[PDB]
């Protein structure tokens, strides 16, 4: 396992950790999710190209498409949340408590 | 759980994309076609458990083809020893490895 | 060996992810993600994935991050693991990708249905009331 | 015993053909009677929920409930008996094919076995 | 003809690398010169680092990135 | 929304689950999960209010993170073995990340935090769908890759789920949070037998789904979301309160009720594998679930709470919409213990 | 796990073809028409043996055949071939279509001199048969012995002894 | 009969773009199934050699397989030349 | 290499010429003296994103035309375009393209 794959997985772990920190700005949560899918795309593309799995060249595009669709949904949700409060701050969603 | 509709109906919804050695377009081979072919043939019908204990040789060869850890380790050892001898001064690479060879078609 | 250019590319990618993972001033986070996406596209293109790299650079950068920034604006080592032979008179990447219409009928069906449902879901969610 | 991977198994077959060699459950089987009783209880609770005379609101509805319960119970009992028959057949075949793992114990009489005696005091 | 030339060139490069390994590894105690890393005796297509591992940097760059970088 | 749109979205959710269940390719499983995620969001927001929007966005965030972890596990598995078929996981912690993604999808501890919030935010029908149908696909995947799981991690998360559900249900006055913690504890019971017998997992899933359907339909019929709001049901529909109390006793695992069948079997199975301490601890912890079920039963039908004057008008009207399957669900969740050996049908 | 065998540097010595890709493309059609038999033997052996080391002689044979073909061209049709391959070399794509005139000159010259007829469209891509005495490799993949399959039990189904036998149920 | 013609005439006015688009899309859906040249296109795709034709080992029982490209037996491309 | 050199040259020339434009008039001394969040503009961007995704799906068409399975690829391409048209029509009839 070369160092490039390790760097990509480290990048994904950093994006996931930053998503889990939640300083503020749920928009940053969506940004972290998109960084995660970008790292997934890059490493999956590198693995597939390297092993010459010709039919697997389908998979990255599919992934991209689906992930981007998810982003759209998320953005819509964000707007409505903002549409209630005027700002996308995380701490505004304190109505529901365990 | 898993409802094997494809086998019941003979549809082949996604089995064409599962392995490297399954009818690539224009007969383009995978990098590890032979190793995967050998490992699959060895483990067919044996089952996963007996397959895991008994087809270990073919799976190890397949993994070595896929990731090539042993090959890079051997190459790195050779290069490290070559660097040691070239810093000590008892080894000189031939012109072939210096760019002074006669290239062939 | 150009000092392992892929290594520098990966390190810059990780540096960019660290840079906007602190999430400072979400437009600066988005610009860091733009730089990181450019670096990753460069990685894929240098590897040899021209079409998939261009898909990244077009779809990801020009649509998704653009819409992200638009909505935000509304608000406040190597060279060893490679091959030996050639590909023929075509690129294997293009053939495998174009196989989606001849081999991947099921993939096309499910992706198209998912995208249509995504459009419908977006309309219903953004209806408001 | 995970029998999902059993060789020669049709994926979505509720009752395989070889199950037809087993005796079907009798129509007076106690489990079938219990399934009919469950259907009758379902009918009574249905009458009670909708605020109807519990015993004598809908005779057709209660009859339909009982009949459907009996039908499903009969088929379920068939599948149950078939699966248990498969388990026993597999166990017996494995015991037959692996003699070294199931040795014949030497028959020993209590007159020649020494068991420790603990008085009750 | 191209296939024959390719096979001959690859084999000749592998022979040169084997000779250099035999010369270099003469003092390493447990080394066996030209030992396969695979259990199978089937021929395995060599990697790019198996042919160009001991060669100079410029032709390594050529063999690795020349086609990608040719515009 | 438009009834046609609602029907289409429900069919899309079910089609995503079926695509997960019938496919043998990891990418198709991920696509089915994506389809289910996409079609589920509007269902949680049928009644538009800030609470439902908050619940939907929390659910979307959790499920998207779970999907990303699932894809990373799939890609690492492909890297260490060029396989796309759903089989033995072939690798170290790639399996750990797969298990974490499936646990977040299911709501197992320590990823349980979103279930009570999403259940409280959404209505009762959305909560019914969320707590019943959304468990089939991840459990199917876990049953498929059960021989790969490390028993230590799975058993740890199962015991954590049981403990957290038991403790968190004690503090709730809202009925939806009670149902969410019950779901967490039941999933904990389900996943502790996956390393040993997947048939027991499926049996527990069937029994739990039946009990949850009966409970949610009873809660919808007597439209109460609070303990005191439920305490007013006896003055109109005492038979509903009696059926609810019987169902709550069944969910507590009391013999001879139906809810005793799974735990019993599970305990039995775990004793075949030389495991005693965990079954003992699981029973003693499910005692807490029983305690808060019994408190709800006290407040529901065993005592008569004060009523209000306007209640008299409700005496003059009858429910226009009637749930057909409610009677059957109650009987199946109450009186199916004697039919226990039917679990050989590999349900 | 074993020592890989490689042929000596002496076994890989052959009189090499030192003509550029333009010359090869200009001569390719007649080369495939005339040198078909050694080329087909080499490619059949190459696809059947799956080993470069087992097909070394055939490479020398195909090199010799190419050298003989070019020697005949040089003796009989050197000049028109020179203009033809120069024209082919000028183009950046090395297209045949720009100087059909030089191709016609070269083709008529070779037809008059050596009686060479140019293959038609779609002929060099045919799948042809090769008459060779080289033995068919019995185990080209060096496969081991496949493990024995499961005992595949068979028999007649009977009712389970004493029912399900789960706890207290008698059926 | 009359209602359909009236609807098309009303759509051809004040909505010509949609009428043209629907007509073009319907024609694109329908025409390929009726044309005789789609099989010609499939055959043309079949005759494009992207790979090396691997020769077959002769055993004396393949009268249909040529030994040389100039042999008469084997697939021909005269029809493509005629096109 | 050549593409990297070309991009570097373009960026460097643009940067240098912008800097000289921004600094030439800075050597001589002179005086040196909200919320609304329209919702339609968000729908435009979301629709663009979805249609761009479907275009990404449509992109491999030039190579898809040489597969020997022409009927299947034609069916799938027409299916994709039909669903793109259906998405457009659904968003049209739901008053999603209004101002
Ligand atoms: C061990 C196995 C063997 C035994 C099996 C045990 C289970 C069997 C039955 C299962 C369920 C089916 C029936 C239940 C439906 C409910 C309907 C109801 O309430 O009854 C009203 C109805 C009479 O009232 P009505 O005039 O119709 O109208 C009044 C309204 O209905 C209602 O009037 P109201 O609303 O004004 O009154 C209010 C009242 C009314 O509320 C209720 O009564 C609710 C009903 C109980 C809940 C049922 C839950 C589901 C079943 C679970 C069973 C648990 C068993 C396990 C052990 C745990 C014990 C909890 O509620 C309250 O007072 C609130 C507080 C209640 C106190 C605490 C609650 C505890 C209840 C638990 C009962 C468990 C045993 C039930 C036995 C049957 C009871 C009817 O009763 C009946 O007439 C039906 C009884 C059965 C019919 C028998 C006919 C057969 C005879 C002819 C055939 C011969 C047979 C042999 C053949 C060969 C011979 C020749
Ligand atoms: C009626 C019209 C049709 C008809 O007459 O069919 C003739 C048909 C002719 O049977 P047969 O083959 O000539 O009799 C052979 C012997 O019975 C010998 O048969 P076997 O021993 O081979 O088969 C019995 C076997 C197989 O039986 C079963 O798996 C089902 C067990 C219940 C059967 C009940 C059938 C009728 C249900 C009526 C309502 C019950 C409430 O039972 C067991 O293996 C052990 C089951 C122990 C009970 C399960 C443990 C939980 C008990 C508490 C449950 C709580 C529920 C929630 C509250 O028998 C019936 O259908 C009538 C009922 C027969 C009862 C058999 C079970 C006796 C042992 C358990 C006693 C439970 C008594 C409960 C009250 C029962 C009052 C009726
Ligand atoms: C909670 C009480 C249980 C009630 C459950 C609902 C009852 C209504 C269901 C109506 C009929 C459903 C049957 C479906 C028709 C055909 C099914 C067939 O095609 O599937 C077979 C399988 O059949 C079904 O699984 C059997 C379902 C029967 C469930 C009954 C068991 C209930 C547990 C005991 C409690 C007693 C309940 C009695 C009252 C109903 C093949 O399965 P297979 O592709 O090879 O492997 C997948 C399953 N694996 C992975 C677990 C091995
Ligand atoms: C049988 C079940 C029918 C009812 C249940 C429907 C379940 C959900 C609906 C989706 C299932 C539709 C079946 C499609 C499965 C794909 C495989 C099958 O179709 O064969 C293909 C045949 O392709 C056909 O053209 C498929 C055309 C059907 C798809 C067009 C419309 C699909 C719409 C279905 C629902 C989508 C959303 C709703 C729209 C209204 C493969 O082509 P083929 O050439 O053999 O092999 C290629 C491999 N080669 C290259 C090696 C040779
Ligand atoms: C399509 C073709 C495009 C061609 C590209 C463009 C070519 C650019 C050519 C540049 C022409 C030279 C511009 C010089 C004029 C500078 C502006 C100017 O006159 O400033 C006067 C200013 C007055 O200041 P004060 O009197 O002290 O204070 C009074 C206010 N309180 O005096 C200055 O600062 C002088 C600046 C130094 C200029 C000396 C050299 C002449 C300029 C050459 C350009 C140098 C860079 C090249
Ligand atoms: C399955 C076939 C698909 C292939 C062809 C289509 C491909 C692309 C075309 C469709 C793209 C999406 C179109 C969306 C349609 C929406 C229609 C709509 O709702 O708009 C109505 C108007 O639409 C209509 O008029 C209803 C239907 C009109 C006719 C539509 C075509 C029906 C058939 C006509 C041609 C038939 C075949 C061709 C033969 C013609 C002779 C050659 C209102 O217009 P407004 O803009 O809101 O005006 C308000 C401001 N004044």
């Amino acid at each position: 396992m070369p160092l490039v794959y390790m760097n990509i997985i480290m990048a994904f772990a950093i994006a996931l950790a930053g998503l889990l920190m939640y300083r503020s700005h749920l928009m940053s949560s969506l940004l972290c999710l998109e960084g995660m899918m970008l790292s997934l795309f890059i490493m999956s593309t590198l693995i597939i190209l390297n092993t010459h799995f010709t039919l697997a060249n389908m998979m990255p595009i599919i992934l991209l498409v689906f992930a981007a669709c998810e982003a759209a949904l998320g953005l819509s949700l964000l707007v409505m949340v903002s549409n209630t409060y005027g700002t996308d701050y995380v701490q505004n969603l304190n109505l529901l408590q365990c | 759980p898993f409802f094997d509709v494809q086998k019941r109906l003979g549809l082949d919804l996604d089995r064409w994309m599962t392995i490297q050695s399954a009818e690539q377009p224009h007969k383009i081979p995978g990098r590890c076609h032979a190793f995967e072919k050998e490992w699959i043939e060895c483990a067919h019908g044996i089952g996963g458990i007996r397959a895991e204990k008994e087809c270990k040789i073919e799976f190890d060869d397949f993994v070595e083809c896929l990731l090539r850890q042993k090959t890079m380790k051997r190459l790195s050892a050779i290069k490290r020893q070559r660097d040691k001898l070239i810093k000590e001064g008892k080894y000189t690479p031939p012109p072939h490895h210096l760019g002074k060879e006669d290239p062939r078609p | 060996m150009t000092m392992y250019i892929a290594f520098i590319l990966s390190t810059i990618f990780v540096i960019g992810f660290v840079g906007f993972s602190s999430k400072p001033s979400p437009i600066y986070g988005g610009l860091g993600l733009i730089v990181s996406g450019g670096v990753g596209c460069g990685i894929v293109l240098n590897f040899g994935g021209s079409f998939l790299g261009l898909m990244v650079f077009l779809i990801y950068l020009g649509g998704m991050l653009v819409v992200f920034g638009y909505t935000t604006a509304m608000a406040t080592g190597d060279w060893v693991i490679y091959d030996t032979g050639d590909s023929g008179f075509f690129s294997e990447e293009a053939m495998g990708i174009a196989a989606l219409y001849s081999y991947g009928t099921w993939l096309v069906i499910v992706t198209g249905w998912s995208l249509l449902i995504g459009v419908v879901v977006i309309m219903e969610i953004t209806r408001g009331n | 015993t995970m029998m999902s991977g059993r060789p020669g198994r049709v994926p979505l077959q509720f009752l395989p053909n070889e199950a037809r060699s087993l005796p079907p459950p009798k129509l007076t089987d106690p489990r079938l009677v219990y399934m009919g009783f469950l259907g009758y209880c379902s009918g009574l609770i249905d009458n009670a929920i909708r605020r109807r005379p519990v015993v004598s609101a809908g005779l057709h509805r209660q009859l339909l409930y009982v009949t459907s319960f009996v039908f499903f119970g009969y088929y379920l009992l068939k599948r149950q008996d078939y699966m248990y028959a498969l388990r026993d057949h597999d166990m017996f075949a494995y015991v037959k094919s692996h003699p070294e793992d199931f040795p014949e114990k030497d028959k020993k009489t209590y007159g020649e076995i020494l068991e420790e005696f603990h008085p009750v005091r | 003809l191209f296939q024959a030339e390719k096979d001959r060139r690859v084999l000749q490069m592998l022979r040169e690398n084997l000779e250099e390994e035999a010369i270099i590894m003469k003092d390493v105690p447990d080394w066996k010169v030209g030992e396969s890393v695979f259990h199978t005796t089937r021929w395995v297509t060599p990697m790019m680092g198996e042919l160009y591992g001991l060669r100079t940097n410029e032709e390594i760059l050529s063999a690795t990135y020349g086609f990608i970088w040719y515009t | 929304m438009n009834p046609i749109i609602y029907t289409t979205l429900i069919m899309t959710v079910m089609s995503g689950t079926m695509l997960v269940m019938i496919s043998s390719h990891w990418l198709l499983i991920w696509i089915g999960f994506e389809m289910n995620l996409l079609a589920m969001i509007p269902v949680l927001m049928k009644n538009f209010n800030p609470r439902a929007t908050e619940a939907a966005t929390k659910y979307f965030l959790t499920q998207a993170t779970a999907s990303m972890m699932l894809m990373m596990a799939i890609i690492i598995n492909l890297l260490y073995s060029g396989q796309w078929t759903i089989t033995k996981m072939f690798n170290p912690v790639a399996m750990t990340m797969m298990t974490m993604a499936l646990a977040m999808k299911l709501g197992l501890s320590p990823f349980h935090f979103w279930v009570p919030e999403v259940t409280q935010g959404i209505s009762l029908q959305a909560g019914l769908l969320l707590l019943t149908w959304q468990k089939l696909a991840p459990l199917s995947v876990l049953c498929q890759i059960s021989q790969s799981i490390n028993p230590n991690l799975m058993l740890t998360m199962a015991m954590l789920s049981i403990l957290i559900g038991g403790w968190g249900g004690l503090n709730q006055t809202q009925l939806r949070k009670i149902m969410a913690y019950s779901s967490i504890a039941h999933m904990g019971w389900m996943t502790a037998v996956l390393p040993y017998n997947t048939t027991m997992t499926i049996l527990n899933l069937l029994i739990y789904i039946t009990m949850t359907l009966a409970m949610f339909m009873l809660l919808i019929h007597s439209s109460a979301t609070t303990t005191l709001s439920l305490s007013h049901t006896w003055n109109k529909m005492p038979v509903i309160t009696s059926l609810m109390m019987v169902t709550l006793l069944s969910m507590g695992g009391l013999p001879p009720l139906s809810g005793f069948m799974p735990k019993w079997m599970i305990i039995q199975e775990m004793t075949k594998n030389e495991s005693i301490i965990m079954p003992t601890l699981m029973a003693m912890t499910a005692l807490l679930n029983l305690y808060f079920y019994m408190r709800l039963a006290y407040s529901s039908s065993l005592t008569m709470f004060p009523s209000t004057n306007n209640m008299k008008m409700k005496w003059q009207f009858e429910h226009t919409k009637q749930m057909k399957l409610l009677p059957t669900m109650i009987v199946l969740s109450t009186l199916v213990l004697p039919m226990t050996p039917a679990l050989s049908s590999l349900n | 796990p074993g020592i890989v065998e490689l042929p000596t540097l002496e076994d890989l010595k052959v009189q090499e073809v030192k003509v550029s890709s333009s010359v090869l493309k200009a001569a390719a059609h007649h080369y495939g028409a005339q040198c078909d038999k050694p080329n087909k033997e080499f490619m059949l052996c190459r696809w059947e043996e799956k080993d470069p080391r087992r097909c070394l002689e055939e490479g020398k044979l195909v090199n010799q055949c190419a050298l003989d073909f070019f020697r005949q061209i040089k003796r009989h049709c050197a000049e028109p071939f020179t203009e033809y391959w120069t024209c082919i070399d000028y183009s950046g794509l090395q297209l045949f279509r720009h100087c059909r005139k030089q191709q016609a000159k070269f083709d008529e010259c070779v037809l008059d001199k050596l009686g060479w007829v140019r293959p038609d469209l779609g002929e060099l891509s045919k799948v042809t048969k090769v008459k060779t005495d080289r033995p068919l490799p019995e185990n080209p993949y060096h496969s081991r012995a496949r493990p024995e399959p499961n005992p595949e039990a068979e028999g007649d189904l009977k009712p389970a002894k004493h029912g399900s036998r789960l706890f207290f149920w008698t059926m | 009969a009359g209602r359909i013609a009236s609807f098309l005439k009303n759509a051809w006015a004040k909505e010509p773009v949609l009428v043209a688009s629907f007509a073009i899309g319907g024609l694109a859906i329908i025409l390929p199934s009726l044309s005789p040249y789609t099989n010609y296109a499939i055959r043309i795709n079949r005759a494009t050699p992207y790979n090396y034709p691997v020769p077959l080992r002769d055993d004396g029982n393949m009268p249909d397989v040529p030994s040389h490209p100039q042999d008469p037996q084997g697939p021909s491309l005269e029809w493509l030349k005629n096109l | 290499m050549n593409i990297m050199l070309t991009l570097l040259t373009n960026v460097t020339l643009a940067s240098l010429l912008v800097l000289i434009a921004f600094w030439l008039p800075q050597l001589n001394a002179y005086s040196e003296k909200r919320l609304p969040f329209s919702m339609k503009f968000f729908l435009v961007a979301i629709t663009f994103l979805l249609f761009d995704l479907e275009i990404a799906l449509l992109l491999p068409l030039p190579w898809a035309s040489q597969t020997n399975n022409l009927k299947t690829m034609l069916t799938m391409a027409l299916f994709l375009l039909i669903l793109l048209a259906a998405s457009l029509a659904y968003e049209w009839t739901q008053k999603g393209l209004e101002w």
